């Protein structure tokens, strides 16, 4: 196995395949075949594959080398470096200028494969749309819930919409985007690690994203990268059941103003429970906080509100999380009563909605 | 804290 | 106690006095003679900041939780006016329609450092002290039972001030003339004090006044006064650590040498980080290997005309030196395979670094 490639062609691919990819799981699989270098990393649950065209003379073969070391060596080389590589003995030799490195290898035959599977559902969409779907909901995923499926993200197709849903039982996020293709009705749960990877592979170019879903796997193609992940089994909660049936008390406020008011009040909230009280009245919101040390915060804001007066408690971090995710100009809070959840949305868009359950 | 489901 | 002050006139002071039992988490606030004073301490060292009161005010003192009070002030909008008044056991903070009530502890219970006499004094530019500390700070020890190493020597001799720092393995020294006849003297400033001193220096045009006592040191810059205990111990003599008259001198580009070491270090031993240098006529070769028998080699052009020799050392220590220097060219002053190496910016003898030899 021999290749010679410019540093600038290896770097992004090495970076993409290298996170996080027992010993052999810390190696990358390198394969030279049919004018292409393929680089593969896996953790057994998921897999990233990059392809690199070889325009310089090369020779076929495969090996496996430590991922961090190989990436750190390539990255440490100077701008415009050419990186010549050849297998030799039980070692892989890397040359550039008068820098020489000899890396240990494990057999390509030892490198694990994900089981083969069949695509059942397929669609294409813009990078920016997938970025939008994930960033809108990611923060509402559970971290280490005993209900494992809540630790991932639901991806749902309905009509011509792709939808993400994330929830931890206390708060929920849902975002739906049109993708201009007739889809089957279908839902899968992607583990949190897969969501992180799916997000990482979106470079922000004009390269579209091609998705393939099997019964137990999901695959995303963008540019010369193919990411595959196993799915999570379980009964993900239905966001339709969670959205308030009729939250006809409508409050609108400036997002930055509302956020910074909650942020200040939060300073004097209980350090563990983080409770704040909202008092809504005619075109006014009062936010209060206090803690066991009898310290007290009070914020008063002008808002648009015509409905009946009410009082309601929330974990302030949940509210702040929504506002930070929204990045809006104006926000609408849609209320029911003191003991029911609140729906929160950007006043200008209904593409995303957030539901937060109150505290007593 | 109350729950959604 | 009562004062009204602009947000920004409190933040820098609050930042400074936060640096250093419950009351140690509070800041002493004192209104007196048109001035608000803020003091933070950890019992070993103390920081006092003074801010001019141009608005009406009433004298008095209290103590307030530092982090909560800082966070509230920082959380208020740019340019906000912050009105503060005592009210029972609480300190009332008000700005716009934001109101806060913070717990207090009596000013009487706020601890004072012991009183002491200044025995040696000098003024120097802030930039000079920053240079001295920054040049050597990284070589101090952490929590070593040789307590006198967890600090930095400050030495006066003739017309220059010198800092020395060492962890018992590598050494840094920096000497700068300050245009004043000084007594021959030295003291050890504890490492936390060194860092607090460092951060008090705002890169501005205020001169720094240093006062050294038998067991204390004080630094005055503009509106800030830092005071710290000294470490009551004996520091090692840097003169005996510097290699005595090294007869071989190698010059190289600083970035090129650093990048070559950084690449070679990847295949060095993770625990001991030993790398070898082979010096020949205008050429340096750096090698590294590890227990897995992986190997790196770097060859680069340098300025050298001495006898051929080899030497090993800890690459992490040498990388630390090169990152501290941020130079154009570096001077490496060599003796032989069994002696230390002295490294300096080629364009200045003010700072020097000593790294031990390794037999590899
Ligand atoms: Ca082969
Ligand atoms: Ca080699
Ligand atoms: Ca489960
Ligand atoms: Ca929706
Ligand atoms: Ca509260
Ligand atoms: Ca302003
Ligand atoms: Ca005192
Ligand atoms: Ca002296």
């Amino acid at each position: 196995m021999k290749f010679t490639v410019e540093r600038e062609h290896l770097l992004k691919p090495l970076q993409q395949v290298s996170g996080p990819l027992l010993p052999i799981l810390g190696n990358l699989l390198l394969q030279v075949a049919d004018g292409t270098l393929s680089l593969t990393g896996t953790d057994l649950e998921m897999e990233m594959v990059a392809r690199v065209a070889l325009v310089q003379p090369h020779e076929p073969g495969a090996t496996t080398v430590p991922a961090r070391k190989f990436f750190d060596i390539c990255r440490g080389l100077p701008e415009g470096a050419e990186i010549a590589v050849q297998l030799e003995g039980e070692r892989m030799l890397v040359r550039s200028g008068r820098s020489r490195f000899s890396l240990s290898t494990l057999p390509a035959a030892d490198f694990p494969n994900l089981d083969d599977w069949q695509s059942e559902v397929e669609f294409t969409l813009p990078q920016a749309t997938m970025k939008r779907l994930i960033e809108a909901t990611q923060f509402s995923m559970a971290h280490q819930d005993v209900r494992y499926y809540l630790n991932g993200m639901l991806f749902e197709t309905e009509g011509e919409e792709l939808r993400t849903v994330a929830t931890d039982g206390h708060r929920l996020a849902v975002c739906s985007m049109p993708i201009g293709q007739s889809l089957p009705s279908h839902s899968v749960i992607v583990p949190r690690k897969g969501v992180i990877e799916l997000m990482r592979m979106l470079d922000g170019g004009d390269n579209p994203l091609r998705v393939q879903i099997g019964s137990n796997n999901i695959r995303a193609h963008v540019g010369d990268f193919i990411f595959t992940s196993k799915l999570v089994d379980g009964r993900f909660p239905d966001y339709r059941r969670v959205l308030p049936k009729n939250p006809d008390k409508h409050l609108e406020a400036g997002c930055d103003l509302l956020k910074q008011a909650f942020a200040r009040a939060a300073i004097l909230s209980n350090e563990k429970f983080r409770g704040v009280r909202l008092y809504v009245s005619e075109n006014q919101l009062k936010i209060t906080a206090n803690n066991p040390e009898q310290e007290e915060a009070e914020e008063i804001l002008d808002v648009t509100y015509s409905g009946a007066e009410m009082e309601i408690g929330f974990n302030v971090s949940y509210v702040l999380d929504v506002l930070n995710a929204l990045k809006c100009e104006n926000v609408r809070m849609m209320l029911t009563d003191s003991v029911s959840s609140v729906q929160i949305e950007d006043a200008a868009s209904q593409s995303a909605a957030y539901v937060v359950m109150p505290m007593r | 804290q109350a729950d959604l489901f």
